[PDB]
């Protein structure tokens, strides 16, 4: 399976963004898939994932109110918009796979990146 | 301990099939019903063997082509083959009417004779 | 599988049985030692052969068929000629695949259903004198010789005889 | 060539009692029926599971 | 090795029974199935499963096996009886391969 | 349905299991609770996806295909190329609706299948340390806590520990 | 069939069941008698009249259609109508065929699965007294007079009060 | 069913033969199928026989070096090849059914027949 | 479901009628149908039903020579004949639905009416 994501955007204060992952193989899958933050000199950081036929989608209490995850299915893309951004929110974004159904701490394929300047 | 059980059939076959749930599943027996493979050369049919024009094509095998001077004995045939370098037909230039009914009315003749009129 | 017995209950196949699809293995005093089953196996032969055959039967042999010639001012009936020739392949594509994919399921709950429908009817034979252990497998209480082996697997076992 | 044949499509001659071939939709004959697929198997065995 | 009596002799009307006899090895864990052969045509079944009989035999043909020997009978004896009569039986134990008879010549008068 | 599971000896789903298709309700000392059953609901979710995707991908993209013209003195055509294009519409509408139709029926009793594998899994494991009580529900006879709950939903439980 | 009850360890059917599909044959003290079970009857019927219903529904009215007329010079479009004639012909032979052959195994194993459904449903409740014969039959250890025969026939059999 | 062999042959010493039988009905069948040999004067031998769908086959011990048997299916046709004809490979050779799958010794129809002679 | 009932019928004594009865929806049905008889003045009257797949047919002891009712399944028809009218076979008749399969005392729907006249 590869997973590509959109091209690196850059924007300023106060508006938000839309990214995007494509994986490769049939429209529909039996694995959840996650969103990754990493931000120039420290360690990653999950965001929220989502889950194949229930629906569920599950964020991070810090990105509790800004982050909405979709999906198309039939599409095979995923969509995660981020709003009210800050300065901080320039960082690299990764999508990642996740083996099963569920949304655990075990994510075996990743993207490749994507970068997302604020100014 | 007088112990019975029950159980079934494996051997070291490695052909799989597929259903609509799964992908790849091997299984100990199946058939194909696909064929795929041919000798690569034009054959007889039933015994009589093809009329093949070569340089020329329907209008100068039945005009009478200069070049077409070898399919004069031919009387008898299984089927016409033509070839994308068939382009001795017609040399003094103008317009063959009605060719493609005549051609159409040839795929269902096998054999005539030529007599003069 | 839809009735659990293949890869189920019955985890792996035996590579030693190699005259028929489902049987016995026993094990006593005299030795040990595998054993087909004629009777489902022949069943189970008529029916994937009358299968084969009917799939064999309801398509029928080709016939010749070549193309046409069209002229520079014939361009309408050409494309309509193209259209037909292009749609019929195309419907009797899907109709194979569809046919094979469908078929291929059936063929595999069919074995599974044998298996579950051998294991019962031994089952319901030992019903008490037998302890059933897990994996298709039953440990007798008394003593099981050859002919009582063999009337086990005729159907034809003694109940009131070994209490 | 000099053979024999039942079935003639523009690229060869077909040599086979099965009902489908992938061919030429173009034949000459008694000839099989055409169709685009790559795989047709149909299974008539159980699931092979060795080894247990 | 199955051993029967080569010839019998009866008049019409009789009955008549011909002995396979074999040998612990053969006939001793197995069935015995009788063929006919008319002079001239493929051999026929008369009798299988050491007393069966399939669809379109009379009921004047029967038989029946005795340890390490079987036999058939024939009552009702007619001129439409005039062939070769063999047993056979499928041999099991170096490598197992079906057995035919010697031969039995029926003689009527 | 055919196996009798759904709507049949356990009569009613659960709105508080979220996380799953199928699962276990256990109750204790230390509490209750909900827990759904993991490798059984990824089975069905590989299946179920595998079986969406072969009827996506078995229906091929159209492309563009536009009409024709005629005169007064070509009606015979004209009528052709209305009869091939309507021949062909009714083809694939029956086609489509046939086949969801019976896929649907199919998926259905495939999830019975699999809560009726998952009761006899169970049922088999408790054998004799249980008494059965009719709605899918098993009673212990000893004291289990939850590493016997957890053993007995891992498929390790321990017959001879517990008599 | 693939569920093991009809023809498999109930062998036979009932000539003088005539009310219904399947039922129950009773014998006590007072008498002996047949009876149709309605609920299981009522329910078959609705899937069997579904299913034909269906069928029927699929398949479209055929209105007018006649041949057409060409002369010496149109041979290519006269086979071209002939080509199209046929092609239709045999795809809907094929489908009708089809159709029929496959719906008459999965109404054959419906039937299966009620019987054997029916069967169960009467076990869970006996349970303990009664002892099971082998042949779908079931011999009472207490006395059964026709109250609880009719409960027995209704779902409310009261285990406890015969021990 | 009806079981019809190929035509009668004459052949030299030293060379091979190859014999066929056709079956009527549909192209895959549920039972076994058997060669017996009968030279003339004596009584019939069972040369060996072809199971259906495992696609075994079981020679006699004479036999065991010279005698191939093969099965077409989808044409309904046996094959049997015997190699190195001496003088004593003259008699006539049937083609037997055998009820079930299995080749057992009741063989319930017989085919004609098909002679072939050595010299 | 709707029941119509075919139009009005004047004959006169010793003769023959045959009344229709049409129901909405699929050709097959899964109840019984029945025929209610009732003349001017007086309470109504059972005749008789039909069983919609084993085909069973019921009468009244009164009715037994006379009455014969058939169904068409594909039609969605059901069709009563009378025979040998006399003059006090003038009253109205009611097709009737029955709720199951089996013709019990509970007639839930009624079509409209239909007068058959004597004289
Ligand atoms: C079933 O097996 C075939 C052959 O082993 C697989 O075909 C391969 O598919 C992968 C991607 O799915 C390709 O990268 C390979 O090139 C294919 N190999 C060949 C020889 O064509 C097929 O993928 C398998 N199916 C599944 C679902 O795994
Ligand atoms: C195996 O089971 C079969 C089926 O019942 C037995 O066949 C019966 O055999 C007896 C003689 O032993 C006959 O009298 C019966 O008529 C047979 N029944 C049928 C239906 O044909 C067979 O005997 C059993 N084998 C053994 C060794 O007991
Ligand atoms: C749940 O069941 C699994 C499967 O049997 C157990 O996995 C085993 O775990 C032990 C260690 O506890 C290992 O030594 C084995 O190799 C494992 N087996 C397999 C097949 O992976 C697991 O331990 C069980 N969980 C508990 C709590 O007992
Ligand atoms: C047969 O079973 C039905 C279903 O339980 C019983 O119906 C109940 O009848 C009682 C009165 O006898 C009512 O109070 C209940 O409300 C009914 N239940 C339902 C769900 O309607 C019926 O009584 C039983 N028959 C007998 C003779 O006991
Ligand atoms: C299985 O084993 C047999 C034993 O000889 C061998 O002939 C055959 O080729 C093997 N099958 C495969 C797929 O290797
Ligand atoms: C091919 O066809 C020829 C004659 O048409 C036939 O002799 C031969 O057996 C066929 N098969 C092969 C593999 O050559």
């Amino acid at each position: 399976v590869q997973l590509v994501e959109s091209g690196a955007e850059v924007k300023k204060p106060g508006s938000s963004v839309k990214v995007s992952c494509k994986a490769s193989g049939g429209p529909f899958r039996s694995y959840a898939i996650s969103w990754v933050r990493q931000a120039p000199g420290q360690g990653p950081e999950w965001m929220g994932g989502i889950i194949p036929i229930f629906g569920t989608t599950k964020y991070a209490p810090k990105f509790q109110g800004r982050v909405t995850i979709t999906a198309d299915d039939f599409a095979g893309t995923v969509y995660m918009e981020l709003s009210s951004l800050r300065s901080e929110d320039t960082a690299m974004y990764y999508c990642a796979k996740h083996m099963g159904y569920q949304v655990r701490e075990t994510m075996d394929v990743w993207g490749k990146g994507t970068t997302v300047t604020v100014s | 301990s007088d112990t019975i059980c029950i159980g079934y059939h494996a051997n070291n076959s490695t052909d799989t099939v597929d259903t609509v749930l799964e992908k790849n599943v091997t299984v100990t027996h199946s058939v194909n019903l696909l064929e795929d493979s041919h000798n690569g050369k034009l054959c007889r049919l039933k015994g009589i063997a093809p009329l093949q024009l070569g340089k020329c094509n329907i209008a100068g095998w039945i005009l009478g082509n200069p070049e077409c001077d070898s399919l004069l004995p031919a009387s008898s045939w299984s089927y016409i083959v033509e070839t994308p370098n068939s382009k001795n037909g017609i040399c003094y230039p103008g317009d063959f009417i009605d060719y493609e009914e005549l051609r159409e009315q040839l795929s269902s003749v096998s054999s005539f004779e030529r007599f003069e009129i | 599988g839809l009735f659990g017995a293949i890869a189920g209950f019955i985890e792996g196949g035996w590579t030693g049985m190699i005259d028929g699809w489902y049987g016995y293995h026993h094990q006593n005093e005299q030795g040990s030692g595998y054993a087909a089953d004629q009777k489902s196996t022949q069943n189970a032969i008529n029916g994937i052969t009358n299968k084969v055959n009917s799939v064999i039967e309801k398509m029928n042999t080709q016939f010749t068929a070549v193309g046409k010639e069209f002229n520079n001012l014939e361009k309408r009936m050409e494309n309509l000629n193209k259209k037909v020739d292009d749609g019929f392949l195309d419907i009797w594509t899907y109709n194979a695949e569809l046919l094979v994919l469908l078929e291929n399921e059936r063929t595999l709950d069919f074995h599974d259903s044998n298996v579950k429908n051998l294991y019962e009817k031994v089952k319901i034979q030992l019903k008490n004198n037998a302890k059933e252990i897990g994996n298709g497998c039953f440990e007798f209480y008394h003593k099981c010789d050859n002919e009582c082996m063999e009337s086990v697997r005729n159907g034809t076992y003694d109940y009131p005889k070994y209490s | 060539h000099e053979c024999n044949t039942k079935c003639q499509t523009p690229q060869g001659a077909i040599n086979s009692s099965l009902p489908f071939q992938n061919i030429h939709p173009v034949t000459i004959g008694e000839c099989p029926k055409y169709v685009k697929s790559a795989k047709l198997r149909m299974v008539t065995g159980l699931r092979n599971i060795p080894s247990i | 090795v199955l051993t029967q009596p080569p010839s019998v002799s009866a008049a019409p009307g009789q009955k008549v029974t011909i002995s396979c006899s074999g040998s612990s090895s053969n006939i001793g864990n197995d069935y015995v199935s009788w063929y006919q052969q008319l002079p001239g045509t493929a051999p026929k079944l008369l009798i299988y499963d050491n007393n069966k009989r399939p669809s379109g035999i009379p009921d004047r043909f029967s038989g029946s096996k005795s340890g390490t020997s079987a036999t058939l009978g024939i009552t009702g004896l007619q001129t439409g009886d005039e062939a070769n009569y063999y047993c056979a039986t499928w041999d099991r134990r170096p490598t197992a391969y079906v057995v035919f008879g010697g031969g039995t010549k029926l003689t009527v008068l």
